[PDB]
């Protein structure tokens, strides 16, 4: 299976720089032109750069929005695609994707993406608050406040509890995000069995577990 | 630069319906036109390349047609999993350009929200804040409003709302509403209530607790 794994994203101040990397596997890397495409939330994807392969000199093309500020490159020794980003602005915040061009000028396989936030707001770890109820089924929750930047990853029982969950998009207020999640189970499931909110925040290298108690 | 214009920008259709989405290029692009589906929270995935060719693994319910400037994606027999934004992409010229997308929403019967209210956690109060949370879950249509009241009075400031995208299994929507106060402001009042206005009731559904 074709796989593209981006890394290097994170929070950077306006005016700063970042270097993204993309590890390719599952195809002959040298046979494909490669690209970077980004997507801001609720906007269409925006293509940023393409690099050809050795026959064409590893030559490249850029969108006007990044030409002169971003540089695409590729390392055949490790099958890694890179994007160096300079002079970043708040409008440069998005999920960045490593994307292969296949035959016929199609962008055929996209990575998972790496999140980039350009902001002068500082990294802060989240507070995680358990939300226990005040017949039949019961809804419990987890409130995550006080953090920056996105993303957090929220699971229930370390990912073992995935049904009945609603994890709400994070909302920004005054430089701090709030996120929440509800989980609905049978009243015979809880409190007799343990239900715990886990919140990972890579930007602060924090993983918080909060058991919901009566 | 080649502008890709997609139509309609949003569509609501019934399960089992045939739908038809359009992409028009501002210049000839021959057959270099691909279509993508992006399910909520997911990355874009290729459906059709070279205008009309089905990508490996993409249900035969999807098909594409067109050449030159005007292209169409058909989805036969709409399934709940098809909730997504669809985008086209031209690969004729640089810069590579995408259409602005068509957001697909699935029609379904009305469903009232299941509403749950949560007083501040003792951890939060220890640290000095007091958030009260209401979840309004699994409802349809998407249109909803929430009103907070403290001892019977409308509170507006301090409220943070978030909504999920459409659920790909039951085609419902959910919302969370968090009212944040100081611990001291919270302790000056007793009654906390959230009220949801929705199609499914002529009067607000309310949930309440008394500190
Ligand atoms: N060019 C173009 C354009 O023009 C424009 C521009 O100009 C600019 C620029 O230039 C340039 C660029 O563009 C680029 O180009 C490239 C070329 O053209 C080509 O190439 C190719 C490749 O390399 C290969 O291919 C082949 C194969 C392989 O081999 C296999 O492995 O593959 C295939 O098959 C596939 O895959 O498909 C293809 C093939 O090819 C062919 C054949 O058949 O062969 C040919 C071609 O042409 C075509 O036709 C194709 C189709 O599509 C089909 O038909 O085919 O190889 C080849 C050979 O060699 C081999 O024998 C070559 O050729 P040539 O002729 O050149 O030799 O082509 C490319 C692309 O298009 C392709 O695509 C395809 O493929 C891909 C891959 O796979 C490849 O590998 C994929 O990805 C896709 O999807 C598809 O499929 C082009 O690119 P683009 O980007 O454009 O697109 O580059 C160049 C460089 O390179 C060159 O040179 C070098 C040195 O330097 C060396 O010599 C080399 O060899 C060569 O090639 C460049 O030059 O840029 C420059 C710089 O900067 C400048 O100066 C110029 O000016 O632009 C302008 C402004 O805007 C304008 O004016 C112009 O016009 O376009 C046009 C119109 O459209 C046209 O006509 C032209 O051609």
């Amino acid at each position: 299976e074709v796989k593209l794994v981006e890394s290097g994203g994170g929070l950077v101040q306006p005016g700063g720089s970042l270097s993204l990397s993309c590890a390719a596997s599952g195809f002959t890397f040298s046979d494909y032109y490669m690209t970077w495409v980004r997507q801001a939330p609720g906007k269409a994807p925006e293509w940023l750069a393409l690099i050809r392969n050795k026959r064409n000199g590893d030559t490249a093309e850029y969108s006007a929005s990044v030409k002169g500020r971003f540089t695409i490159s590729r390392d055949y020794s490790r099958s890694i695609l890179h994007l160096q980003m300079n002079a970043l602005r708040t409008e440069d915040s998005a999920t960045y994707y490593c994307v292969r061009q296949g035959r016929g000028y199609t962008l055929d396989y996209w990575g998972q993406g790496t999140s980039v936030t350009v902001s002068s707001a500082k990294t802060t770890a989240p507070s995680v608050y358990p939300l226990a109820p005040v017949g039949s089924s019961v809804t419990l929750g987890c409130l995550v406040k006080g953090y920056f930047p996105e993303p957090v990853t929220l699971t229930w029982n370390s990912g073992s509890l995935s049904s009945g969950v609603h994890t709400f998009p994070a909302v920004l207020q005054s430089g701090l995000y709030t996120l929440s999640s509800s989980v609905t189970v049978t009243s015979s499931t809880w409190p007799s069995q343990s239900i715990t909110c886990n919140v990972a925040h890579p930007a602060s290298s924090t993983k918080v577990d909060k058991k919901i108690e009566p | 630069d080649i502008q890709m214009n997609q139509s309609p920008s949003s569509l609501s259709a019934s399960l089992g319906d045939t739908i038809s989405i359009t992409c028009r290029a501002s210049q000839n692009i021959n057959i270099w036109l691909s279509w993508y589906q992006q399910k909520p929270g997911n990355v874009p995935k290729l459906l059709i390349y070279k205008a009309s060719n089905l990508h490996t693994g993409v249900p035969s319910r999807f098909s594409g047609s067109g050449s030159g400037t005007d292209f169409t994606l058909i989805i036969s027999s709409l399934q709940p999993e098809d909730i997504a934004t669809y985008y086209c992409l031209q690969g004729q010229s640089y810069p590579r350009t995408f259409g602005g997308g068509t957001k697909l929403e699935i029609k379904r019967g009305d469903a009232a929200p299941t509403v749950s209210i949560f007083p501040p956690s003792s951890e939060q109060l220890t640290s000095g804040g007091a958030s009260v949370v209401c979840f309004l879950n699994n409802f349809y249509p998407k249109d909803i409003n929430v009103k907070w009241k403290i001892d019977g009075s409308e509170r507006q400031n301090g409220v943070l709302n978030s909504w999920t995208d459409q659920d790909s299994k039951d085609s419902t929507y959910s919302m969370s509403s968090t009212l944040t106060l100081t611990k001291d402001e919270y302790e000056r009042h007793n009654s906390y209530t959230c009220e949801a206005t929705h199609k499914t009731s002529t009067s607000p559904i309310v949930k309440s607790f008394n500190r």
